[PDB]
């Protein structure tokens, strides 16, 4: 936000008025930089997380493991994941508020970077497991690194190998119903959704504070101004710059209240992205209900998702034990 | 950072010479003119025998206004205010004559009378002396004088140096010598420059003045802001002028002289409406003038054919280009100008009279014609148009088909017409209703034939007036209306809205009720042109910030600029081609122009490799320094390609380890203050 | 309804000069003729001047008020100023001004003030 | 809180004022809510496990 | 630039006081001398008074006025006085205020109003 | 420090009117008469008219000019206003407002005022 | 204070006032959030010791 622009309409009177106030317009215009460059932070701490770009094997064979729902497709314009689609398509101008100095600038990491960094995790996690981020990437059959993390919960590395194809197929399954469940519901992106209103919000909120008079005859500068000779556009002017100050003011508070909010979430979501993709959590409910088996990372817009697999026990059975 | 009145840095200023060539093919010169103050002087000089003395301030140099004179003749410095008749070519005279002994000044030529002073002073030297050595200019002396709020104000320096022309390239302060409570009004300043007899000369006899060898420089102060370097003993050791080149006010905007790499938003852009846009509905349709005009029957002057015209637009200026017509006096107004205004009665009243009779139709007019035909009233805002008819009003055997009211009962009133066959009767022979002696009937005989000379001729004559009345107005011409620009930012008024920004084209369909156009947040988004029924849109000027992206000072001082959200060919547009000649138009356009996603950026090379992001410009990206070596743009790449060799039945088991130690910082508290 | 208020009024003895002044409201008056009447004691009302609101200044006096009374108005502030200059004591009456048409030439008033007095004697 | 009576208690004249000063009523509005349905949250995650 | 605008006026009967006061913006006049003329119509402006901004101020009257149309000033607003006091109809005039500088121990006005109409009448 | 500041004052021709007004200031004047005294030249102080401002107003009233002159008060703004009707030259004076208490059923003034001015002349 | 008589002082020191709270204020908020910043990164500090 420019805040001379915002406050002073492109008029000289009401600039060198303001003039007279300080330096709060240089204090707000800082606090909106350090704030994108926080945001720029958040993203490349989220995702810059992998050293190398991975990629998997052109042939997609993993003992029955499934992953095309989750890796990118080539034959879509955008390489995309079909959850990584989805999602961005399920979630729904920048000029046409552009007349008070508020101006949008664009992200450092674009949407298709972001999706590549998705996409290199992915390849890491499915061709070298948690390996690749501890240093070198080493390759081992998915059926040997699934059978790994079933030890990691406790469970002998044997009963993989007994339910392999039942455990692909369960898989596969759960993958295929968090697909449908994503693509026939509304409320499941409700976090970004609700962030992108809330900004869209305080925005229109700001832009429509300048109709306010704010004990002002008028509020537009120019009506003042030709209107009232000097002596009296003074008082109205300054009563005019000390309102939009003030709105400007409560609008850099709350967009530095949600950036505080905003970048603990990106803190979390890479904290996650550390201990759910790059390896296998001991943590409880950390990476998803159950014992933890693995996580795969999903592009989101401004916003990431984690598909973590867990390993639920199912059937009980009464033993006397001593 | 100080905003005072300044010198800029790597300025180009005036360079004078006082010299004589040796022989007879050289050049003479002497330079001493008078030049304007302006708001400041930087005064130079490089030299070896001391040829200047001195310096006059004023206005008219002249005993008409107060004036300023400083000299210093080898042993004092004297500082006046007088009203002074200077001479045209003031100077001090050196003389190598011995009347006393040894050189001395004796021609003391600067002004012929002292006047009306106010104060003088003897103050120590400038010194200097009356030497005429030769060589290398041995000193550099500098000055500034300044005039402000009835404060005079004199810095100065003095250095030795070896050069012999130009300045230079060395930084130095000029520390202030003398400020004086005095309220003239300096406007222009004039040289002072000790001259040499050339009939008293070593060598030389013939008559005239001969100068030594001198070179002075004359700047002119603008209003700057500096970034000025105090060192510990607070002497200025460097300073920066935070006009010179994006790099300067990038320095200037961190308060540094060292700038680490990075992109810094150093100033705000915008681009101002040209000229101006004004619009209202042009006018309804055409008044019908051509009837009236164009009449095929035109009545007699005593009952001049009326039309009364409303609900319609007037419009002649078809007619009063084409110069067809005899006359077309309008009477104080302009002949065109009038139709720009509301009139409520607007009347054309047609009819035909001979030639001489033209000037009688008039504001004011009285005669036979005027009183009895056809009156016009004082306020006549109308005009009065008559050209020829002869040849249509005309044919062998004459017309006798008009008639002329010569006897009435008064002169008649403004648009006053009356027709009656009631006999005209004298006061003292009154007839009773018979046509007897000293009773006229009012109606005349009146006609033309082919044999009439051109005075005589007949002459259609059309009158079209105006008056205002309380009711509204039906015929009405529009106010200022301009014409139409489109994909050209300006500031237009539509029907009273004040706005500035882009007409374009637009796909939008309103409603025939719908003029304004709005969005989301209720701003001006289309408008319907009132005189053309289309639709155009509203954008914003330019808006956007400049950034100067930059990699440490250190390395390299060259820099590139990104305009952010700006087409590539607003940039020279956006307030530029003001600001320092040879530092800034390079940055504002040339070569490698490049059209980013986030803006336009300039000075920095497009390149189709792709290399980790160094400086980060935004929309994936980013500049480096490294290749000679200039800033080039490209797309960051995301880390190096891989692809783990994956099967089936391979593992890959490491055979050695490595003990990696990696330093994590954490802030763990704040400066408490209270 | 459209109210007619004057100013500008006083004793002035022969040779001085002064301004008087009419403000005009209740609406526009730019299709309107703004002048001033005056009328001596024991005296029938004579005009003065008018003089129209157009962007082209159409302006008249009366043949005893030529060369020596001005008349002028402003459009923005609906006000008609009136200059004496050389008056003299047959100047004293009281003076009106006056808001009209502009009906076959000739301006007809339709809107009057109260007028204030002007008194011309040592 | 109640913004536009805190500032205006039952007084018309205060409340046209106060109209004048656009949205910051709903505003701080706004916000106390979101901050009751982040309490209500937060209790909710920690205890419905 | 520097403007004086005036207050005050009207019309006061003979031995009725009144009060004028011009006040005087745009620089300081703590070197000059505020004062006061004033024009009988049809007459020459005569001098009424003037007092001077110095810690000793210096205060000079006109004839047919002295001791009766006391004159004051202020420093800090820059401004003029004249208290009118017992006035006859004589009195009746168009006071000027006036802003001027003490050249060779004379008042040398400079700067000059509009004024204003103070009329005494029975 | 109760301070009486009148207005209203001018002048008017021969059967004319005109309105005098007084405000005071300093203290509730609820229990005050406020009333009008006029003074000619060469001529003493005379009462003119006097109103109170209990609810039942009474008003007294000079019988020069008892029929021509009303005087009312209004406690909201603590503002006494005098109309004048069919004025005549004899009524020329300087008008100074008092306002006082009823001692002895008989208005003692208390409070005054610097005075407005009223003529009535050709 | 010492160029103006106490009537006008009254509302050029209300001026001064309201803008120098204005500003403390402004100071406080930030100092309050980047104290929450600094809290956030000492309980992450304190959880990696």
């Amino acid at each position: 936000v420019d805040c001379t622009m915002y406050i002073c309409g492109d008029s000289t009177e009401c600039s060198n008025l303001l003039l007279q106030y300080g330096s709060f317009c240089t204090q707000l215009n800082r606090a909106l930089t350090g704030i994108a460059v926080e945001q720029d932070k958040n993203t490349q701490e989220v995702f810059a997380q992998v050293k190398q770009i991975y990629k998997t094997p052109p042939i997609k064979d993993f003992g029955g493991f499934n992953f095309s729902q989750i890796l990118p497709d080539p034959s879509k314009p955008s390489k995309r994941s079909f959850i990584e689609d989805l999602l961005f398509n399920k979630v729904t101008l920048i000029c046409a508020q552009k007349f008070n100095g508020l101006t949008v600038l664009p992200p450092l990491l674009t949407d298709e970077m972001i999706a590549q960094y998705t996409s290199a995790l992915l390849a890491g996690t499915i061709t070298s497991g948690w390996t690749f981020g501890a240093g070198a990437a080493l390759q081992i059959p998915f059926a040997m690194q699934m059978a790994y993390r079933f030890n990691g919960i406790g469970v002998t590395q044997n009963v993989l190998y007994e339910n392999q194809k039942l455990i692909a197929n369960q898989f596969n399954s759960a993958i295929g119903k968090i697909q449908d469940s994503l693509s026939s519901t509304a409320s499941a992106l409700g976090k970004l959704q609700d962030v992108v209103n809330q900004n869209a919000q305080a925005l229109n909120t700001l832009v429509k504070q300048l109709s306010s008079n704010f004990g002002a005859i008028s509020s537009v500068l120019n009506d003042i101004l030709s209107r009232l000779d000097p002596p009296e556009a003074e008082v109205q002017i300054d009563r005019l710059i000390t309102g939009r100050l003030q709105s400007l003011q409560t609008y850099v508070t709350q967009q530095l209240i949600r950036a505080a909010e905003i970048r603990a979430s990106a803190n979390l979501a890479a904290t996650k992205m550390s201990e759910c993709v790059l390896g296998q959590s001991k943590r409880v409910d950390f990476c998803g209900k159950g014992y933890h088996l693995m996580s795969f990372p999903q592009s989101a817009p401004h916003g990431v998702v984690f598909l973590h697999v867990t390993y639920v026990p199912a059937q009980e059975k009464n033993f006397t034990t001593a | 950072s100080t905003q005072d009145l300044f010198l800029p840095f790597f300025s180009n200023v005036t360079w004078f010479h006082a010299i004589h060539v040796s022989g007879t093919n050289g050049t003479k010169r002497f330079d001493n003119p008078v030049l304007p103050f302006n708001d400041g002087v930087y005064f130079a000089s490089t030299e070896k025998s001391n040829i200047i003395r001195g310096w006059i301030f004023g206005t008219t140099l002249d005993s008409k206004t107060q004036s300023l004179l400083i000299v210093n003749n080898a042993t004092n410095v004297v500082i006046k205010v007088c009203e002074f008749q200077f001479c045209n070519d003031p100077f001090l005279g050196v003389y190598y004559h011995k009347n006393n002994k040894s050189w001395m000044e004796s021609e003391f030529r600067v002004y012929s009378s002292a006047n009306n002073c106010t104060f003088e002073y003897v103050s120590q030297p400038f010194l200097m002396d009356l030497e005429g050595k030769q060589g290398n200019f041995k000193n550099l002396r500098e000055f500034v004088f300044k005039n402000i709020d009835g404060y005079f104000k004199i810095y100065s320096k003095h250095t030795p140096i070896n050069l012999v022309r130009d300045l230079p390239q060395g930084f130095s302060a000029l520390e202030p010598l003398v400020d004086l409570p005095i309220g003239i009004n300096i406007t222009r300043f004039q040289t002072l420059l000790a001259l040499h007899r050339s009939y008293l000369t070593p060598g030389d006899s013939s008559s005239g003045w001969t100068a030594g060898a001198a070179a002075y420089y004359v700047g002119y102060l603008q209003p700057r802001t500096f970034l000025l370097k105090y060192n510990e003993n607070g002497t200025i050791t460097d300073a920066v002028d935070c006009a010179l080149d994006p790099l300067s006010e990038t320095k200037c905007t961190l308060k540094s002289f060292t700038v680490e790499k990075g992109i810094y938003q150093t100033s705000n852009f915008r681009v101002q409406p040209t000229e101006s846009i004004v619009r209202f509905p042009n006018i309804t349709n055409l008044c019908p003038f051509g009837e009236v005009f164009n009449a095929t029957r035109f009545a007699s002057v005593y009952a001049w054919n009326r039309k009364r015209i409303s609900n319609c637009v007037a419009d002649y200026s078809v007619l009063y280009n084409s110069a067809s017509f005899s006359t077309f006096k309008c009477y104080g107004v302009s002949p065109t100008k009038l139709n720009d205004l509301c009139f409520t009665n607007v009347y054309a009243d047609s009819f035909v009279i001979r030639g001489d009779e033209v000037r009688q139709i008039a504001p004011g007019q009285t005669g036979k014609i005027a009183d009895y035909n056809y009156k016009l009233p004082d306020d006549f805002t109308g005009c009065v148009i008559a050209w020829n008819s002869n040849n249509l009003d005309s044919k062998v055997g004459g017309n006798y088909n008009y008639l002329y009211r010569l006897f009435r009962k008064s002169n008649l009133k403004p648009f006053e017409r009356d027709i009656s066959t009631e006999i005209y009767q004298a006061g003292s022979t009154p007839c009773n209703g018979v046509e007897g002696f000293n009773c006229y009937f009012p109606l005349q005989s009146y006609g033309f034939q082919p044999t009439n000379g051109v005075g005589y001729q007949p002459y259609r004559v059309v009158v079209l007036s105006f008056e205002l009345l309380h009711a509204p107005a039906t015929v009405c011409g529009p106010k200022k209306s301009t014409n139409l620009v489109k994909n050209k930012c300006v500031n237009f008024n539509f029907n009273g809205l004040t706005g500035t920004g882009v007409l374009t084209e637009s796909n939008k369909k309103f409603l025939p009720f719908q003029q304004f156009g709005r969005d989301i947040a209720d701003t001006t988004d289309a408008v319907r042109d009132p005189q053309t029924l289309e639709i155009l849109d509203i954008t914003p000027c330019s808006f956007g910030g400049v950034s100067v992206i930059t990699p440490g000072t250190n390395t390299s001082n060259q820099v590139a600029v990104l305009y952010q959200d700006v087409n590539c060919t607003e940039v020279p547009v956006a307030i530029h081609a003001d600001q320092l000649t040879p530092t800034w138009r390079v940055y504002s356009t040339g070569s490698n122009v490049f059209q980013t996603r986030a803006g336009c950026l300039i000075g920095a090379e497009h390149v189709n490799n792709s290399y980790e992001c160094d400086i980060p410009i935004g929309a994936g990206i980013c500049a480096s320094y490294q290749t000679s070596q200039s800033i080039i743009a490209y797309t960051m790449s995301l880390g190096a390609e891989n692809s783990v060799a994956y099967s089936n039945n391979s593992i890959a088991i490491p055979t050695n380890f490595t003990i990696s130690v990696t330093t994590e910082i954490l802030p763990v508290s704040m400066t408490k203050t209270s | 309804h459209v109210q007619l208020v004057e100013s500008g009024g006083g004793l002035v003895q022969p040779g001085g000069s002064l301004r008087l002044s009419c403000a005009a409201s209740g609406r526009s008056f730019n299709s309107y003729l703004m002048g001033w009447f005056r009328q001596a004691p024991g005296k029938e009302r004579e005009f003065v001047a008018w003089i129209s609101g157009s962007p082209h200044d159409i302006i008249r006096y009366r043949d005893s008020v030529k060369d020596r009374f001005t008349i002028s108005r402003d459009n923005a502030k609906n006000t008609v100023y009136l200059q004496m200059n050389s008056l003299k004591p047959v100047d004293t009456a009281v003076y009106y001004c006056a808001v009209g048409s502009l009906r076959v030439g000739s301006f007809s008033p339709d809107y009057w003030g109260q007028g204030t007095q002007v008194t011309v004697s040592s």
